[PDB]
């Protein structure tokens, strides 16, 4: 019944620069022993999490001394400086002196980087889909730097929102973008009964959306 | 070298028990206590619970009641069993070992590798694949994107092999999606355009789960 919280939830940082995660406790941690238990777990992505810092200030083990956490009683913050790719991932503090131990819920470190355009493709259902009766169009928006995108898809010229699905990949390790996945499905049926279909992303990098489109034709 | 290793069923019915066992090798269950941790599909950790080098036990306020921990120190093996099993403890379940061997834990030590545990009543369902083809519409320069897209296969995963890994040159793959009760994901390759279609480009789809391989060339039109 302890409640961690952490800020902020995603964490954008330049490689190389400082970042700075904190948490709070709903509750003051300190153990009238003076002790007080908390640490700093890494979560990488695909992977287990790695312990950082385990005594509030305490370095684990092979941790690089550029991880620091301090705070006092209800108020934690971990430290990173010279931010390298490998410290991407979520960072979680948790607290274990008082029971049932518990996390923060997990701060996401992004890396900064210049703003960047997607590269659009769209892809009419394939022949065999449409054997089936479904029909699913789909867009593919590659390597876009921030985050936030709209995709907008349009039937002959009027907009769809209903059975859109979309899926974004975490950030790449590589050249720091993102990329993401829009999916409209339809029954074959509704598919045949129109001539365009088209896919709109609205991104940062322009006031005017990029545009991709086909003719059944 | 410390090692811990989670095997779990996979699959589970929602109402059916859960029985997880680590395997633990490098140290004695005697001298360390074992946390179980888990962690929903995109949601933060959640501790579950601890068995101490003693043999006694604490659970999570939320999964106490269903939750039971036991352990064979002989064998090196800890177990976690579930009972009443909900559609929210779908997780990937992990073990990890007490850096303090004292009753007051410094923090968590090493981890296992988790495992997934996936709890419905949808059955085992090989994929279906279709190909990602430009239209015959729209001709792009440089280079040439192409997908594959994975549709109504459960359970997770798969995995989506191009060219017999000889692409990994910009391979994006989609986090699955629930639809209709099943997964679906989608994967692209970029490749120099002077190389398709001219030259054989094929996605290979993997769901072990089904025990289930679907090769798709990729053809224009
Ligand atoms: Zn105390
Ligand atoms: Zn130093
Ligand atoms: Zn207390
Ligand atoms: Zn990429
Ligand atoms: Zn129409
Ligand atoms: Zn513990
Ligand atoms: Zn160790």
């Amino acid at each position: 019944e302890l409640v961690m919280t952490q800020t902020p939830l995603s964490l954008p940082v330049s490689l190389g620069d400082q970042a700075s995660i904190s948490c709070r406790s709903s509750q003051s941690i300190v153990h009238s022993n003076g002790n007080t238990y908390l640490e700093w777990y890494l979560q990488k992505p695909g992977q287990s999490p790695k312990l950082l810092i385990y005594k509030v200030s305490n370095r684990f083990s092979g941790v690089p001394d550029r991880f620091s956490g301090s705070g006092s009683g209800t108020d934690f913050t971990l430290k990173i400086n010279r931010v390298e790719a490998e410290d991407l991932g979520v960072y979680y503090c948790f607290q274990g002196s008082h029971l049932p131990p518990t996390f923060g819920g997990g701060t996401k470190l992004e890396i900064k980087r210049a703003d960047a355009a997607p590269t659009v493709s769209i892809f009419p259902p394939s022949s065999e889909q449409l054997t089936s009766g479904g029909a699913s169009v789909v867009c593919f928006l590659n390597n876009f730097y921030p985050k936030d995108i709209n995709v907008k898809w349009k039937i002959d010229g009027s907009e769809r929102q209903n059975g859109v699905l979309n899926s974004w990949t975490d950030q790449d390790s590589k050249d720091s973008t993102y990329s993401m996945s829009s999916t409209l499905t339809l029954t074959k049926d509704e598919y045949e009964r129109h001539n365009s279909y088209t896919c709109e992303a609205t991104h940062k990098t322009s006031t005017s959306p990029i545009v991709k489109s086909f003719n059944r034709n | 070298q410390v090692q811990l290793k989670e095997s779990g069923p996979g699959l589970v019915a929602p109402s059916q028990s859960l029985s997880i066992t680590c395997t633990v090798s490098g140290f004695s269950l005697t001298n360390y206590g074992v946390d179980w941790v888990r962690q929903p599909p995109g949601k933060g950790l959640e501790w579950v619970g601890v068995i101490w080098s003693g043999g006694s036990t604490n659970y999570n306020s939320a999964l106490m009641s269903r939750l039971s921990i036991s352990k064979d120190n002989s064998k090196s093996q800890v177990f976690l069993k579930m009972n009443s099993l909900q559609t929210d403890d779908t997780a990937v379940y992990y073990c990890a070992k007490h850096w303090g061997g004292y009753y007051i834990p410094y923090g968590m030590d090493h981890w296992g590798q988790g495992t997934t545990v996936t709890v419905s009543s949808a059955k085992t369902t090989p994929p279906s694949v279709y190909p990602l083809a430009p239209g015959c519409g729209d001709t792009t320069g440089s280079s040439v994107t192409l997908g594959c897209l994975v549709k109504g296969y459960f359970p997770e995963p798969v995995t989506v092999t191009w060219n017999s890994g000889s692409l990994s040159s910009s391979v994006h793959t989609f986090p699955a999606l629930l639809q209709s009760g099943l997964y679906t994901m989608s994967s692209s390759v970029t490749v120099p355009s002077s190389t398709w279609p001219s030259q054989t480009v094929t996605c290979s789809v993997a769901h072990p789960a089904s025990s289930t391989t679907v090769d798709k060339k990729l053809e224009p039109r």
